[PDB]
């Protein structure tokens, strides 16, 4: 430990190695890039330091121009303007990483070709503490335990403890009890009373002898984006979306029309493939029990949902009448009643009975049979 | 045995991050025991609180401007078209167990945050805890009293209700509009278009519940990590010199009591937000633009520019073909506010000529100049605050419907003036009441 | 300072004529 | 300094001590609050911190039945349990703070009654350093930077600071790019040209000739259909209020003219308030001059939107032809063309020229002869 | 969404005995629902960062 | 003139916190140069470019599920109901200068 006079008197370096000192880190080598001065070759790479950061400046400079000035807007397709938009973005990020790119490789060649090369070794002293640090640590910790008089005064330390459990417990269900919900409580109208959601969908009639048409989404937003169709618009080999409509959801001209044709888009259970079977295989049809009846012909209709995690499975192969999820890559029969063939998937796609109307125009013939979509703990 | 589970874990951290001799320097920090040395722990405390119940709150709010239609089971409002921040706000208080609970907590929690700082503050305007080297811990609180005076405005316009909405026209975009050169530059900025636009709301969701508080935890910390460092004055007296702390240490004593005083803040803001009512928005309705209610009930962590508003003449310029209107002056007015209190000490440093290491609280009797002065900024505060009610004090003495801002305009340079010629003289009279 | 372009006038006002509407589209 | 024999021997009440010496911290004074222990005081005490720690487990305990079991949906005013309701939110803070309130109440007094009094001073080492740690610190600083040889070297320099600039300016320019947008980019379709947001409003043509009629709102404005109205519909000294409607807006049965209609309300500066003077007041009249004939007889339209900050001005007083702004209280002499007599106005209210079509019903004349709302910087 | 609708919705509601209760008290009813987005926002921008940030 | 500044800083910034012994020593740990011991810093560069950008996407971001018409300017949307979700990110993709840039340095980051 030296002296005020001491100090003054010391040179840099043996102040550094004096303070590494105190801080257990000792420098057992440290030397210059370049001992002997006046060299071509330092000048060379005094240069090449300096043209990456320059490239660096040059490219941030870049960057400041093109966002300033490049077209940046977008263009529609096929517009003389299209090309130049789309290298906007792209420029962005050639003068933006180039920018810091370059200065980060100047200042590593800095640090490789200019800073002094050091070693430096440090006392690790760690593991235990010292004894006199444990022993204190613990004498204090412990003196304000054993001098509270906590420990022998057991009615109030029963007292805290189950006040701040009952208070602790009271809290804790005030701040989660807003989220928890009945997962079962009926809100759904049906034709039977209210019912919970999972065991309804937009397929579930309201009322006894309600018409459910299927429905066929032409598309376009607004202005009927859902229209009734006919068994003849559709033709053997082919498949079709189609959702549950009815007279009174309108047009979505009106506001509360669109809101109503919202719902039935958005609709997690609506969705329902309808597969035209050619008639040279329908002798290969096996049908369910309870749904012998459910097909129109040879037009049958399976939930889009797949039963497995809730997927759109609509990839129709027409001739191996298989149906893929996209998803899990589950598979199901469309002959054997969509029973699955392939994939995680474990039970067959719900059969929504179909039959017409006097006008001839494709209706739901009630409701399904079983729950639609993923299965639950509750569920048959 | 339970001492054999605490030798053991006990062994297990020092065995590891040899943590002992850190630990028991942090259990003897000696801090004193002053009763006005917990109003910065009532604004500390309540800002944990604002934290607990805004991430509840974060849970179950739609930011969104979007046009939608009530459906929800308040009566009065059902049918009525809203934004997406008015339902939600509507369904956390009645659709939502609890929720009206905690939105109201969290109301309260604002203003005892707003409230507590403003009191913290004067403590250490008055005792002179700003005086080097404790200097640069008043700048980094003047930063928080600002950020938390805007973080407030931005949290209380979330509901997007017909009040907050009035304000949002009024101060945050019609003072804006009106500020030379740039003032629809950083209209068109903030709103992204005019009034009231389609991003407002979630543009200031976003910055009132994840960037003000990032900041203000962040300053927060280093505000904490000052005084901890730089071992918090005390008060002269018995055994207080320059260069020592008189008090208790960390454990058992401090730990405990700022622990139990923890409780205390939690208890009293959890008994004001279920017993009294605060900011009713379904009496209200959604913001529109066309209509404005006459009956309100501002907050009075942010009142103060409003009452200058009102007292402010209509002083307007029009140079050459342009416009300075009267709220420029508000806006320019709080600026020399802003920037006086934040450099106070480099100021009172320079008129006293004292630059020397301060460790003892100054008595306020001691400065009757600065305790004057405080008193006067309180009192020019406090009408400021009481301007903007001129709606129900005006129907209380019936001499005249305008009589009633022209007091405000006399008296907001003669009541200030008494003020600091009373608070001055009370100093004198108590520095030679006992010597 | 008072707003250049208000100022009171003194010439009386005459009845608006009736609108007739040009239609563009 | 002690080695581990001395520390085998030392008892709690030296360790203490030992560790707060080499803290700095010195306790002076240290006393137990009760001398003689088996006195009913204490036992009193201890039973009094015993309440009120358990009264927190008895509110904390009633937080969670009153969560769980209470009706806490809204009832509306005028229902049975309307009552019932009225008290959940109160019942919800009341079993909540009161129980963490009392928990905190007690441990206060047991701190100050049971946890033995102490002072102790703690040595403050404040100002600088003992000029070890100085001169270390400064030398160790020093050498990196002349040991770096970045000082001698300006070309490396000068690029660093150019290429960091550049790299910087661009990036802060790139970052708040996105947030800076023109005001006066003309975008919104006039009958001449296109002008910028603020010098328009819903009375602003869109071609010459067009008719905007002064429609009333058949209740909330935006949400029911605009109806014109005549004359004859506003008694003397009445008040009513009026937005810009166009015949081909619709009345909001489709969903586009909903959308029309609701940006007709969401216009800032779109409603204007119609007033009709009684006829034996007239005489006390004073135009401006550029709206000496705006005025049809003795109907004026004056706009409700505020001139200082833009608050829809509600309140009208009809016995003194007054206009009154609720937020800032600033009065509009109606009578003499909307100016402002008192409050932080400065500007009058614009005018909006009125007049009849060929059926009657109230149209507008034009467009306003000055912008409408708060004052800016380009403003006249 | 497709990812949504898979992992977070019938994943979760396939859990026995208290799946549905999770998947109820996450979405505020079925999927998709009105209040996912935002909640998802918020654990996205203030509650998860703000864990990882004071882990890191 | 530059040289007198930092030592009258210096000076100040010791004479109000002294903060000569702490900050020697963090200045004096040594830290081993492996190559393989610069892998955790790649993660918290990550993610401190993350929170850059991240916070510059919440100045436009609206998370509404409330279904809405798509007016913006791409025309292969242009009227396809939608979230406000897909509307506003549609909006930083196409109508905020930088906000292609922006949104995809973040999701690669
Ligand atoms: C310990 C774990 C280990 C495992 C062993 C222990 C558990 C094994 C023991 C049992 C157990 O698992 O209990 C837990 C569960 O409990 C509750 O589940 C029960 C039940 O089990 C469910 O199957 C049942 O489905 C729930 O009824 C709902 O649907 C009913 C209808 O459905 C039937 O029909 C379905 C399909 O068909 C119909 O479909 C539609 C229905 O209308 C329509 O289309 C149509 O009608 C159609 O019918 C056709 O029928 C015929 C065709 O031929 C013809 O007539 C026609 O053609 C017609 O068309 C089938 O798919 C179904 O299977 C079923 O058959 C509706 O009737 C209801 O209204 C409602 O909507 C029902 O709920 P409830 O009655 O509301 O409540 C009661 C109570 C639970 O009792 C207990 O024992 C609780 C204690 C034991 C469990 C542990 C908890 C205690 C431990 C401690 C707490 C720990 C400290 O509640 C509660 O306290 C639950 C609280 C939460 C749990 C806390 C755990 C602790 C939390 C922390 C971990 C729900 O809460 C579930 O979420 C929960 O998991
Ligand atoms: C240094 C500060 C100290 C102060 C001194 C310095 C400044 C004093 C010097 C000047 C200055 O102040 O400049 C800054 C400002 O610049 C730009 O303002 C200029 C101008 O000043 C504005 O008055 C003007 O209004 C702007 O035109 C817009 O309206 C025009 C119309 O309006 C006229 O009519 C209005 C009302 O009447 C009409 O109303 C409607 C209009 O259609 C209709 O209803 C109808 O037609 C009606 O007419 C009737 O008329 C007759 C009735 O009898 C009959 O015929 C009929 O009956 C008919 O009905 C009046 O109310 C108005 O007053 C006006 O007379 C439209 O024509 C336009 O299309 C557009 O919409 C215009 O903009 P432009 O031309 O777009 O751009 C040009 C350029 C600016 O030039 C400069 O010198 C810039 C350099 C100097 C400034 C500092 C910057 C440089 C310093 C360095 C950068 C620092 C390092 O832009 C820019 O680079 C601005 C960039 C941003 C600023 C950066 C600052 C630095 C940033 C960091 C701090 C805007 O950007 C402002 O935001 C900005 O503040
Ligand atoms: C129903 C519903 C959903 C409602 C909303 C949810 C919601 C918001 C819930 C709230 C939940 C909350 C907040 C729970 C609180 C529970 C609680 C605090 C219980 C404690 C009860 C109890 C047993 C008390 C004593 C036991 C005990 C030892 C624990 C307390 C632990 C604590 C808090 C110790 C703090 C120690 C400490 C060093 C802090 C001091 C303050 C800090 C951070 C430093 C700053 C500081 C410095 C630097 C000084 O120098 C100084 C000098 C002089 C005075 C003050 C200070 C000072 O505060
Ligand atoms: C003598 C000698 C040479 C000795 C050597 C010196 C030495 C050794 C050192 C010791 C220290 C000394 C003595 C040296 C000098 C130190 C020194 C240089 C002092 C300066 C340091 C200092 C004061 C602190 C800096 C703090 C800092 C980071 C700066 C902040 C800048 C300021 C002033 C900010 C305030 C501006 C502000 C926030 C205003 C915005 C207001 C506006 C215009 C918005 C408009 C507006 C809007 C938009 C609303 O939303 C609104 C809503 C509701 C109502 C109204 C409004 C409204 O008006
Ligand atoms: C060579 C010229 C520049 C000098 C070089 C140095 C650059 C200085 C920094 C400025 C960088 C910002 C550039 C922004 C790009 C640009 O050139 O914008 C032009 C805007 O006019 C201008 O030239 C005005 C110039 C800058 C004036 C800035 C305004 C003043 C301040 C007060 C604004 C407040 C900001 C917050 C800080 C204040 C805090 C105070 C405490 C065109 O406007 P426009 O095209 O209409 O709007 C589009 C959107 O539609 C589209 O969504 C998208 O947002 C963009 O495309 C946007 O431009
Ligand atoms: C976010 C608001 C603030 C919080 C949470 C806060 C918190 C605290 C806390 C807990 C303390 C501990 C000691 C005490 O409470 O007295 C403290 C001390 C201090 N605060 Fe504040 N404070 C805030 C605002 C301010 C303001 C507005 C100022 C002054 C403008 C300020 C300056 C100080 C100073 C100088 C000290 C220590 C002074 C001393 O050692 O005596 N703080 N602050
Ligand atoms: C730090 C200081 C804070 C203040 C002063 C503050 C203040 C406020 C105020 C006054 C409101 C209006 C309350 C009302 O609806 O009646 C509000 C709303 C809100 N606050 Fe905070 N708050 C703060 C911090 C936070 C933080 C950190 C969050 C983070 C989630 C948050 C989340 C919210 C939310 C979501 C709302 C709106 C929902 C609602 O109005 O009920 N707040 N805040
Ligand atoms: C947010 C992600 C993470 C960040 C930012 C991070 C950051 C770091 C950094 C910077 C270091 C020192 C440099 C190094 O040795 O590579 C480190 C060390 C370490 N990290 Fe990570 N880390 C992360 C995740 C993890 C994970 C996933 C593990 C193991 C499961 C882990 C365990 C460790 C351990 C054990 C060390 C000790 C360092 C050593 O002894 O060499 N970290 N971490
Ligand atoms: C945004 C800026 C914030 C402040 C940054 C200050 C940066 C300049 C530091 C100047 C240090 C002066 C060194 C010196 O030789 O003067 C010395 C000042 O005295 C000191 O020892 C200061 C100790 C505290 C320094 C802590 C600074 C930590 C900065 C870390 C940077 C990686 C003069 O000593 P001397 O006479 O040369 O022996
Ligand atoms: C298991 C799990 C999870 O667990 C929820 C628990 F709590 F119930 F356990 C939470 C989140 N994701 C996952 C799996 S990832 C995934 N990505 C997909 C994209 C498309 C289709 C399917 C996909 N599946
Ligand atoms: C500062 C106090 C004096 C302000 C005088 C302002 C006069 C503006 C007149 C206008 O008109
Ligand atoms: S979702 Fe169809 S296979 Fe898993
Ligand atoms: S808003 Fe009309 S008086 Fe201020």
């Amino acid at each position: 430990q030296p002296t005020d006079a001491e100090l003054a008197e010391m040179s840099r370096e043996e102040l550094v190695k004096l303070g590494g000192k105190i801080d257990g880190v000792e420098t057992i080598f440290k030397e210059p890039r370049w001992p002997v001065p006046g060299t071509k070759a330092e000048k060379r790479t005094e240069r090449l330091v300096a043209y990456w950061l320059m490239l660096g400046g040059l490219s941030g400079l870049a960057l400041l121009l093109v966002f300033l000035f490049w077209p940046w807007e977008y263009q529609p397709f096929g517009s003389e303007g299209e090309f130049l938009y789309s290298l906007a973005t792209p420029l962005y990020g050639l003068t933006f990483g180039l920018s810091i790119l370059s200065i980060g490789i100047g200042a590593v060649l800095f640090q490789k070709k200019f800073i002094p090369e050091e070693i430096s070794v440090q006392d690790r002293h760690d593991g235990r503490s010292p004894e006199v640090h444990r022993k204190t640590v613990a004498a204090n910790l412990t003196d304000a335990l054993e001098g509270s008089t906590l420990k022998r005064r057991k009615v109030i330390g029963l007292s805290l403890g189950i006040g701040l459990g009952a208070f602790g417990a009271g809290t804790l269900v005030a701040f989660i009890g807003g989220l928890i919900k009945n997962p079962w409580k009926p809100v759904v109208p049906t034709a039977e009373g209210k019912k919970a959601v999972l065991w309804t969908s937009g397929w579930t009639p309201r009322f006894k002898g309600e018409t459910i048409y299927l429905a066929r989404a032409t598309g376009r937003p607004g202005e009927s984006p859902f229209v009734k169709m006919r068994p003849e618009d559709i033709d053997a080999g082919g498949m079709e979306t189609v959702f549950p409509w009815r007279e009174s959801d309108g047009d979505g001209t009106t506001v509360e029309s669109e809101h109503k044709l919202t719902e039935i888009a958005m609709g997690v259970r609506n969705p329902v493939m309808l597969i035209r079977i050619k008639p040279a295989d329908m002798h290969r049809v096996i049908k369910r029990k309870g749904q012998e009846s459910f097909n129109f012909g040879e037009l049958f209709a399976y939930t889009k949902v797949c039963s497995h995690l809730g997927c759109p499975s609509s990839l129709y192969e027409q001739q191996t009448y298989r149906i893929l999820c996209p998803c899990h890559q589950s598979q199901f029969d469309a002959l054997e009643f969509a029973k699955p063939i392939f994939g995680p998937a474990a039970r067959a796609l719900a059969q929504l009975p179909i039959t017409i109307d006097e006008d001839g125009y494709l209706v739901a013939n009630g409701d399904f049979v079983e729950p639609v979509g993923p299965a639950f703990w509750e569920r048959k | 045995d339970f001492a054999k589970l605490a030798a053991a874990q006990g062994d297990a951290i020092d065995s590891r991050y040899h943590p002992s001799a850190a630990v028991r320097r942090q259990l003897n920090k000696v801090f004193p025991t002053h009763w006005s040395f917990l109003l910065g722990e009532i604004a500390l405390y309540s800002f944990i609180i604002l934290l607990l119940t805004g991430v509840w709150l974060t849970l179950f709010f739609d930011p969104s401007m979007a046009h939608v239609t009530y459906d929800g089971v308040y009566q009065p409002l059902r049918g009525v078209q809203m934004s997406r921040a008015y339902e939600t706000a509507l369904d956390i208080s009645f659709e939502v167990r609890g929720g009206l609970f905690v939105r109201q907590v969290h109301h309260w929690a604002a203003l005892m945050f707003a409230a507590s700082i403003m009191v913290h503050l004067a403590r250490i305007f008055f005792t002179g805890a700003f005086r080097r080297p404790r200097e640069a811990n008043w700048v980094i609180g003047s930063l928080l009293l600002i950020l938390a005076m805007f973080e407030g405005f931005f949290g209380y316009s979330l509901p997007d209700d017909l009040l907050s909405g009035t304000g949002i026209r009024a101060a945050l975009s019609g003072i804006t509009m009106g500020i030379p050169v740039i003032g629809t530059w950083m209209h068109w900025a903030l709103f992204g278009g005019d009034f009231p636009g389609e991003i407002l709301i979630p543009r200031l969701y976003a910055l009132h519940i994840l960037l003000i508080p990032g900041i203000i935890l962040a300053l927060i910390g280093a505000h904490l990590a000052l005084v901890w460092f730089q071992k918090h004055t005390q008060f002269p007296g018995p055994g207080r010199t320059e260069t020592n702390v008189v008090g208790v240490r960390v454990m058992p004593v401090f730990a405990v009591k700022s622990g139990a005083f923890f409780a205390m803040i939690t208890g009293v803001l959890g008994l004001m937000g279920g017993l009294l009512t605060i900011n009713p928005i379904w009496n209200l309705g959604p913001y529109k633009p066309s209509q404005v209610s006459a009956g309100s009930q501002p907050d009075f962590y942010m009142m103060w520019t409003d009452g200058l508003i009102r007292l402010w003449p209509a002083w307007e310029f029009y140079p050459f073909g342009h416009t300075i209107p009267q709220g420029v002056w508000v806006a320019v007015g709080m600026g020399l506010v802003f920037a006086l209190l934040i450099a106070y000490p480099f100021i009172e440093k320079k008129v006293t000529g004292d630059d020397a290491h301060h460790n003892l609280l100054q008595r306020p009797r001691d400065v009757p100049v600065r305790t004057a002065i405080g008193s006067m900024a309180i009192a020019l505060y406090l009408l400021l605050t009481f301007a903007c009610m001129n709606d129900i004090i005006a129907l209380k003495f019936h001499i005249s419907l305008n009589a009633t801002t022209w007091i405000g305009r006399i008296g907001m340079v003669v009541l200030p003036a008494i003020v600091y010629f009373v608070a001055y003289r009370w100093a004198i009279s108590l520095q030679r009441s006992d010597r | 300072c008072s707003p250049p372009g208000e100022t009171a006038s003194s010439e009386p006002g005459t009845t608006p004529a009736i609108w007739t509407g040009s239609p563009s589209p």
